[PDB]
RNA sequence: AAGCGUUCAUAGCGACAUUGCUUUUUGAUUCUUCGAUGUCGGCUCUUCCUAUCAUACCGAAGCAGAAUUCGGUAAGCGUU
RNA sequence: UGCUCCACACAAUAUAGAUGGAUACGAAUAAGGCGUCCUUGUGGCGUCGCUGAACCAUAGCAGGCUAGCAACGGUGCACUUGGCGGAAAGGCCUUGGGUGCUUGCUGGCGAAUUGCAAUGUCAUUUUGCGUGGGGAUAAAUCAUUUGUAUACGACUUAGA
């Protein structure tokens, strides 16, 4: 129809961190629509990609991709530790993530 | 899960809203408050208008010009409770800031558009009942505000124009449900009951 | 403290050659185990016998539960506690279903009303009041007449979401 | 403490239509409407027979089930006010000047003029409240009658004629001299 | 010429009030009000239903506006007889609210062609109400 | 609060005791500065504090008036 | 052969971060909302909430070609009739015809090899250049000049 998104929403909150000091290689992400640890428990091991537009084309496309997956849940409301192949660029804290639902078990 | 969230700003606590906006920018959420002389604060008005003497006292000695601002609008007050709930000094700040208009009254596009409530911020839901509080118009006009009696005109004027929408809304909801009521009882209705629709 | 737990403590001093089979002496003890039971157990009998641990011994630790833990009835409480600049003696009033619940009642009480933490509290009995009209305080007093009926005005109601589209209401 | 419930009554005279609102009460009777707002206190008014009115806190403190009793106490007297009505006696006190007071116009607002106070030239005016009716009276000397249907507005207006009358730099248990209260009731008292 | 009072009327903490679990081991079950014990607290019982009787905090609890006769302290074999002779369950389950529980219980349970059919029906019945809404 | 205040502890005071506050005194210390922070006072100018001398509004008195005394809010405005 | 607007054509330029829909009374919260009725009230009766877990929308080569049936609807595209909206109106409600599409129901044809996944590309911003259709045809600064101004800049005046 109208919708095609074979994905669920999702926003790259910040990276692991302290009160002072951050890890930059796992990220915080907020999946739309979980708000307890065990139903972020469904999500882990999906695969997350964050899709960005560049101006210089690179293989026929202006359009890039990072991908990194859910490696376990983060405190009490549904964020998701996530780690990344290239750790996302800090720029991103408030932009999109795509959570796909690949790979299944359901 | 709406491109932007507007929240009308009457009968919430200032603070517990600034905190609430604040994650919510810091989480790339566009954010319009309307009706912000409507806002609340916990505690009578007397003593609330004396912290806003204690930090009405504090500026630069050397030149009044470039310390301290103090804002009188209720909407300013209101976004400078949410400075200070955000590193404002930083481009991720900057940014977050960006993602917020805070209004007096309910003005265009925004007078036509859905209101929503932060019930964590209600005071109503907050308060225990019997303890005072101070509404952000009055704080803001004891304090040198200009514009009550102008908002005032003019909410009272969108009222008007919004009760009529809302008069006419509801016969065409009257005139919706009724057709949708007589549907049922046939087969297509019967099948979707089955299926809890 | 999940819950409080009722044990009796029963002890006596090591026998001797002269004075075996010792008096056997045993109290009822609130505490969240029975480390902490064992420990005031203790604690309690160096207020009265010439004992302690090294020359005394644990001969039964037995957790006791309620003959009837589920029907309301009221407990009168004595407790010595100690204020910041003495020690003081008094009898309070919990309405409950239990021993070990009017126990924990009455530490929260203590510790909001008086400051005195699980440190400075002696419970010295916990009896429950048998019949009605020997409870001498208003505030268990007034759950005992008959009828009881009231309201819970202003009802709170946790949303799950940041943001809701209703201005929710309080009735009840 | 936190009473479960707490209770008072009023009782309500055959004339007197009592219609509560939320928690704007309207009591009218012979003598006209008296409204009054109480969204501050939150109790539960209900009614029983027509003519007894009962108002509830639930799972009240100190000094919230003492806000019952004053707006107990503020139906009555608006229940009252509008029945046996509220009228209100004040005499004059002078050692050597008359007091000269007389209700004069000025836009429709009707102040009561104060004249020759202590010999002071100034003219001392207090406004008439909407609602207010005052009249001089005869067979006493020097003495001044307010009336009207609520007894806040009677007696703030008789407060207000009494504290504009305060003695300045005096010792005022020597110059005793102003317009006091000496008498609170009601019209119709027969 | 009538005194005219809002009753605002409220659902009574007492004994044979019926509660709606919503947090613990029960979380959806009725169960009735045995005893109370202060005013935060209460005895509750739901034998049909499974629940134990327990001392339970009112704020883990939502009083519904039924009730039925029952004396105060009344155990759980009392309190069986007289939820089974007022007919309790049956009122509950009749009225809107717990008819919107299972609505949303039985929406969640939909399959993916069960939701599908779904789309197809409320098309079918959109068809209807719309062209009725036109002639009239 | 023992006494003073014609009587009357507390209007105004107040012994014998005792609890504090301040950093505009002087002591006490020697932490900073001895490859140097220009040193007393006065003049000039700005601002701040309040423990208020005056001025505004008050309360009290052993306040009749007058003149005073004690006290409150108050540093807005002056103090040669 | 300069400028501006409208349309469509090619390149670049970026993106605080679309991926079905920001889906509109007002007040109260010790109260309300919806419906109905009456003597039009601070009225009677019924109903609801106890969350948006809603409602709308939603199937078709990222959504193709075609055949009917039912009905006179739904929705889009320009055009259009009339009114309203100045708080930041710049949007809302309409009217009439035309042209599509319809999944409301019943059919027929096509899709493959992107090879077992690779955002698998569907946006709106800014700028140049082009093409064809309208429109308009200024000033400011320096230099000179004044002194209501002035350290210099600045200011305030005059000059076809
Ligand atoms: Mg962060
Ligand atoms: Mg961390
Ligand atoms: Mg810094
Ligand atoms: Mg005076
Ligand atoms: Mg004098
Ligand atoms: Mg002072």
């Amino acid at each position: 129809a109208e919708s095609h998104r074979l994905y669920v929403k999702g926003k790259h909150l910040s990276y692991q961190r302290s009160k002072r000091v951050n890890n930059p290689n796992v990220s915080l992400i907020k999946i739309e629509g979980v708000a307890t640890p065990q139903d972020a428990q469904f999500y882990l091991g999906k695969r997350i990609a964050y899709v960005y537009r560049a101006s210089k084309e690179v293989r026929g496309s202006k359009i890039r991709v990072m991908w990194g997956k859910v490696t376990r849940t983060h405190g009490n409301s549904g964020v998701v530790r996530a780690t990344f192949r290239n750790n996302l660029p800090a720029k991103t804290f408030g932009a999109s993530v795509r959570i796909f639902l690949y790979p299944s078990n359901i | 899960v709406e491109p932007v969230v507007v929240i009308d700003g009457k009968g919430h606590l200032v603070g517990r809203l600034a905190s609430v906006v604040a994650k919510q920018l810091l989480n790339g959420q566009k954010i319009v408050v309307v009706r912000a002389e409507e806002l609340n604060i916990s505690g009578e008005f007397f003593r609330n208008k004396l912290k806003y003497h204690d930090f009405l006292r504090k500026a630069t000695a050397f030149n009044k010009t470039r310390g301290p601002f103090h804002f009188r609008a209720p909407s300013r007050i209101f976004y400078k409770a949410l400075r200070g709930m955000v590193s404002h000094k930083t481009a991720r700040g900057k940014a977050a800031l960006e993602r917020l208009k805070v209004f007096e009254g309910i003005p265009p596009p925004y007078d036509k558009k859905k209101r929503v409530v932060v019930p964590q911020a209600l005071r109503v839901l907050r308060l225990k009942p019997g303890r005072k509080y101070t509404t952000l118009g009055k704080l803001s006009t004891s304090v040198g505000w200009k514009y009550e009696d102008v908002v005032a005109k003019l909410e009272a004027k969108r009222k008007v124009s919004s009760a009529e929408y809302y008069a006419k809304k509801r016969a065409f909801t009257k005139k919706v449900a009724s057709a949708n009521a007589t549907a049922a009882e046939s087969d297509v209705a019967k099948q979707l009951a089955a299926l809890g629709y | 403290m999940a819950h409080f737990k009722e044990y009796q403590v029963i002890g006596r001093r090591l026998p001797t050659e002269s004075v075996p089979e010792p008096k056997l002496f045993r109290m009822r003890i609130f505490a969240s185990n029975e480390v902490i039971a064992k420990s005031r157990y203790w604690y309690f009998l160096q207020k009265l016998h010439k004992v302690k641990k090294a020359s005394g011994e644990i001969v039964s630790i037995n957790q006791i539960n309620e003959a009837h833990p589920t029907k309301v009835k009221n407990f009168g409480v004595w407790v010595r506690y100690d204020s910041r600049s003495g020690t003081h003696n008094m009898y309070k009033e919990i309405r409950d279903v239990s021993r070990v619940a009017a126990v924990e009642t009455l530490y929260q009480d203590m510790a909001a009303r008086h400051r005195a933490r699980f440190r400075s509290i002696h419970i010295l009995k916990v009896a429950e009041i048998e019949k009605t009209a020997d409870v001498k305080r208003q505030y268990v007093k007034q759950f005992l007449t008959k009828d009881l009926k009231f309201p819970l005005p202003h009802r709170v109601q946790k949303s799950t979401k940041t943001f809701s589209y209703k201005r929710p209401s309080t009735f009840y | 403490m936190k009473y479960i419930q707490t209770e008072q009554q009023i009782e309500v005279p055959e004339g007197v239509t009592v219609s509560i609102k939320s928690r704007i009460v309207k009591v009218v009777g012979p003598r006209g409407t008296l409204t009054k707002n109480l969204k501050h206190i939150d109790v539960t008014f209900t009614k029983v027979n027509n003519q007894l009115i009962k108002v509830a806190v639930h799972n009240g403190g100190r000094k919230h089930v003492a806000a019952l009793r004053t707006v107990k106490s503020l139906v009555d007297n608006m229940i009252t006010g509008v029945t046996k009505g509220y009228k209100y006696k004040m005499r004059y006190v002078y050692a050597h000047f008359p007091i000269n007071v007389n209700i004069v116009e000025k836009d429709g607002a009707k102040f009561i003029e104060v004249r020759n106070f202590l010999g002071d030239k100034k003219i001392r005016n207090v406004p008439v409240r909407d609602g207010v009716t005052i009249e001089f009276s005869t067979n006493v000397k020097d003495e001044i009658v307010l009336s009207g249907n609520s007894v806040e507005d009677v007696s703030q207006n008789a407060a207000d004629l009494q504290q504009i009358c305060r003695v300045r730099n005096k010792d005022i248990r020597k110059f005793l001299d102003g317009i006091y209260v000496s008498h609170k009731g009601f019209i119709t008292e027969d | 010429t009538d005194s005219i009072v809002k009753a605002s009327n409220w659902r009574l903490v007492e004994v044979g009030r019926v509660v709606l679990i919503k947090k613990g081991q029960s979380a959806g079950k009725l169960a009735a009000i045995v005893e109370i014990i202060d005013q935060k607290k209460v005895l509750i019982d739901g034998p049909k239903a499974g629940v134990p009787r327990q001392a339970i905090n009112l704020g883990q609890v939502v009083l519904t506006p039924l009730t039925f006769a029952l004396p105060r302290g009344a155990r759980t074999a009392t309190v069986s007889k007289k939820w089974a002779a007022a007919a309790v369950c049956e009122k509950w389950a009749a009225s809107s609210w717990a008819k919107k529980i299972a609505q949303r219980e039985r929406r969640a349970a939909l399959t993916d062609f069960e939701r599908f059919q779904v789309m197809v029906l409320r098309k079918q019945k959109r068809y209807t109400v719309k062209k009725a809404l036109a002639k009239a």
